[PDB]
């Protein structure tokens, strides 16, 4: 329900940095990462009652958000930090 | 002759005139030239602050042709100084002529903002945005040709803050005044909307550009700019490193350098600085090792009776003069 | 022989641990003697630093010192400043995204702020702006049972707010009609209410900032006493959104003669001020007319008005300055010749007359609004009789 909307959310603030700096080109790494998540959600809520294999899931879940940390923090440096920080500290103090 | 004129106070004055100075004018003829320069650029904040935000390249021209100028004044260069302060005396009586033929006589708004900005970057580096920032500030630019051009020997921002103020360094006072500024933005005359609109365009450029400056823990950079400056001083008084060496080491060793008396103060309000200062988390504990700071060095920079070692070179001159003199008559 | 009497005076040890104690134990009337310190400081400073015009070769080092020691009081007042957090909540807590997510977060402020509700009295106007941002954020968050709680006292004590009230009574349009507040935010208090029971929004935070940005600037004015905190890593995030939402209030492109239409106002500004310009140049081949200068102090006093002006009296103005420039140019020489400019003029008046024309036209959901006004009065009734059953 949260990140789904803090990405546009950044995305509105990125295009507002682009209008007066040069970054428009970390706003491609979002979409992408904004998609997959339908893909999770999808099994996730295609449960009626809850199945073994969601424990499968649940690790590329997990281990998908640990990778998109590095993402973001690849594209913190080179480039606006304070977009970039406030999303992964929502998501370090809701691990 | 000592038993009347010996002090007991400030004996290491002679041991920072030497290590904190910097280059100042040589000759009393370079002096005026610069009293000159520097009520021209005093003047110049007369007609500063009454341009338009279009106006603010040239501005940036000069700008930099007083750092020229400040530059030169100190290579006791007279002959191009007197010829170009008269350009300039010129461009600026231009600029002050057209001045008076505004009717819509610019209001600066958000100057206190952008001001604040400025308090949290006057740092030697990052000048340029320093310099991008002045024509909408309040700053005489006399500071800021101490900048580009490093003439300071303490940190920077003392020169501003005080006024007839830290609290902004340290608080979001300057974030809400925004939101205030930026609501009663309207209710505003259209002549203050054609020109109040240009500065929050350009103030997104600019604090977008000051965001790192920002977020950094301002308790623990001026801590950290404390302890770079006063790690250098107990170098000078006593040779080695405090990044390298113990304390109760370095104690016994300015016996071995100095005298006793103050050495008292170099560990009776110095020292006890620094373990503050170490373990300064909160501000009560830099307000502390700060004002112990400020007590210490009034103490080995201040006699009890006049001495000024400036004159210890003026003195041996003349020593020198009348010695060649009688020797010239015999 | 001046910087001695100085020290001698002012600054001497034993009158500074006065002060470090005085802050130490939290004493009265100190951050007043910190401004004699600050004062006599200046005098100092001014006095050499104007004085003797030849050397800061010790000046310059000497002021590195006591700046300092006022720059160390400084930062001992700011923390006797939180021996005072009287609420421990700053302005900008709905200023940022991530302290609405954390749902307990928010509801850690609310308690703190239950004073600051009992506090003031009736008719205060600017608390009950705030009761109504919470509720929304019940919708920001889908309807959480933890908020609940938030929701219904909230609600209550507005409740009560407005029962007190009645127990105190006991002891061109609208301009032609007459000829024949809490309104307002009684009905935001309402539709707000409505809107909690839709269907779903997917819900985004650009929108709650900037009534952030609404109760912040409250929040911080009336209220002192409060947190005292750094600068954050989010929180920039809403101001620069809230700006850039203002910028492009001025830039961007519905209701004529209470709105204002800045787009509009800012083609007068510059169509009327070349005339402005073009007239005061040829008040110099003519040295004076008093049409001239009527019509001169209409374009300046029309330019000196608001900018949330509505737009007939706007017309007014302009068709009165057009009338006046109108018969100066008729008598005046054909060199002048500024058919240019009252061609686009009355282009901008046929233009203008458009949008009074579309409010005519449709002219009842105005009307079907200032019915939609009347729900403030009548959820008070509705709670009371409804809410006071089970409570």
């Amino acid at each position: 329900k949260w990140l789904p909307s803090l990405l546009d959310y950044a995305a509105q603030t990125l295009s507002v940095i682009s209008k007066y700096s040069a970054t428009s080109e970390q706003q491609k790494i979002l979409l992408d990462a904004k998609s997959t998540l339908s893909s999770f959600f999808v099994h996730f809520n295609s449960s009626r009652i809850f199945d073994s294999s969601f424990i499968e899931s649940y690790s590329r879940f997990e281990l998908f958000i640990n990778e998109l940390l590095k993402k973001l923090e690849n594209a913190k440096e080179t480039g606006n930090a304070f977009v970039f920080d406030i999303i992964i500290e929502w998501i370090k103090a809701n691990k | 002759f000592t038993d009347v004129l010996q002090l007991s106070r400030g004996h290491s004055i002679t041991l920072l005139w030497d290590i904190f100075r910097k280059n100042y004018p040589t000759t009393s003829n370079s002096w005026l030239a610069f009293e000159k320069l520097i009520n021209l650029s005093e003047k110049f904040d007369k007609v500063r602050l009454l341009q338009f935000s279009e106006s603010y390249n040239s501005i940036k021209d000069l700008m930099d042709v007083f750092r020229l100028l400040n530059d030169d004044v100190l290579n006791n260069k007279l002959s191009e100084f007197n010829l170009l302060l008269s350009k300039l005396e010129d461009g600026i009586n231009e600029l002050e002529l057209i001045s008076n033929k505004f009717l819509n006589k610019r209001k600066h708004y958000f100057a206190d903002e952008f001001d604040n900005l400025i308090r949290y970057t006057f740092s030697v580096d990052t000048a340029e945005l320093i310099k991008e920032l002045a024509p909408a500030s309040s700053l005489a630019t006399q500071k800021l040709t101490k900048l580009i051009t490093n003439k300071y020997n303490y940190p920077p921002i003392f020169d501003v803050l005080w006024t007839e103020f830290t609290s902004t360094i340290f608080s979001s006072q300057f974030l809400e005044d925004v939101v205030r500024k930026s609501n009663n933005l309207k209710s505003f005359s259209g002549n203050q909307i054609k020109q109040s609109i240009s500065d929050a365009e350009l103030l997104l450029s600019s604090t977008i550009k000051c965001s790192p400056n920002l977020l950094k823990s301002q308790m623990e950079y001026y801590k950290n700019m404390l302890l770079s400056w006063l790690r250098k001083v107990i170098d000078i008084h006593v040779g080695g490193d405090c990044l390298k060496l113990t304390l109760k080491e370095l104690c016994s060793l300015i016996e071995e350098k100095t005298a006793s008396e103050t050495r008292v103060t170099f560990a009776e309000y110095i020292f006890p600085a620094l373990d503050l200062a170490e373990s300064s988390k909160s501000l009560e504990e830099l307000g502390e090792a700060w004002i112990t700071f400020g007590t210490g060095l009034l103490l080995l920079f201040v006699p009890d009776s006049p001495y000024d070692p400036a004159i210890h070179d003026y003195v041996l001159y003349d020593l020198f003069l009348k010695t060649k003199t009688f020797s010239q008559n015999l | 022989d001046e910087w001695m009497a100085f020290l001698s005076s002012t600054m001497s040890s034993r009158q500074i641990k006065e002060l470090v104690s005085s802050y130490k134990c939290n004493s009265d009337q100190s951050d007043r003697r910190l401004e004699m310190l600050q004062q006599n400081s200046a005098h100092f400073l001014n006095r050499l630093e104007s004085g003797y015009s030849k050397f800061a070769d010790l000046n310059d080092i000497l002021a590195g010192y006591i700046y300092s020691i006022n720059f160390g009081f400084d930062l001992l007042k700011l923390q006797k400043s939180k021996d005072r957090a009287s609420f421990q909540i700053s302005p900008l807590w709905s200023m940022d995204p991530i302290n609405i997510s954390c749902a307990e977060n928010v509801l850690s402020a609310y308690h703190e702020l239950s004073r600051f509700f009992k506090k003031g009295d009736m008719e205060d106007t600017s608390i009950e702006k705030v009761l109504m941002y919470f509720l929304t954020l019940f919708k920001f968050h889908k309807r959480d049972t933890n908020l609940l709680e938030i929701f219904e006292a909230a609600l209550y004590t507005l409740y009560s707010r407005w029962s007190v009230r009645r127990f105190r009574q006991e002891q061109y349009e609208a301009d032609f009609r007459k000829l024949f507040n809490l309104d307002d935010i009684y009905f935001k208090l309402a539709d707000t209410y409505i809107s909690v029971f839709d269907k779903d929004h997917d819900a985004n935070f650009s929108s709650e900032l900037k009534s952030g940005a609404i109760i912040t600037t409250i929040l911080s004015e009336d209220l002192k006493n409060t947190r005292i905190e750094e600068l954050k890593s989010g929180s920039l995030s809403a101001v620069i959104n809230t700006l850039d939402a203002e910028t492009q209030s001025f830039k961007n492109t519905i209701d004529f003669y209470h709105d204002f239409s800045i787009p509009e106002f800012q083609k007068a500004g510059d169509i009327i001020e070349t005339v402005l310009k073009s007239v005061l140049k040829l008040l110099k081949q003519w040295p004076e007319h008093a049409t001239l200068k009527e019509l001169y102090r209409v374009s300046q006093e029309f330019l000196n008005y608001p900018i949330k002006t509505p737009l007939a009296r706007q017309l007014q103005k302009i068709e009165q300055i057009y009338t006046y420039l109108a018969e100066w140019e008729k008598y005046a020489s054909s060199e002048v010749s500024l058919n240019n400019t009252v061609k686009l003029i009355t282009d901008l008046i046929v233009s203008w007359r458009k949008l009074e024309l579309r409010t005519w036209k449709g002219l009842f959901n105005s009307e079907d609004a200032k019915t939609r006004k009347s729900i403030g009065k009548w959820w008070f009734y509705l709670y009371e009789s409804i809410v006071i059953s089970n409570f």
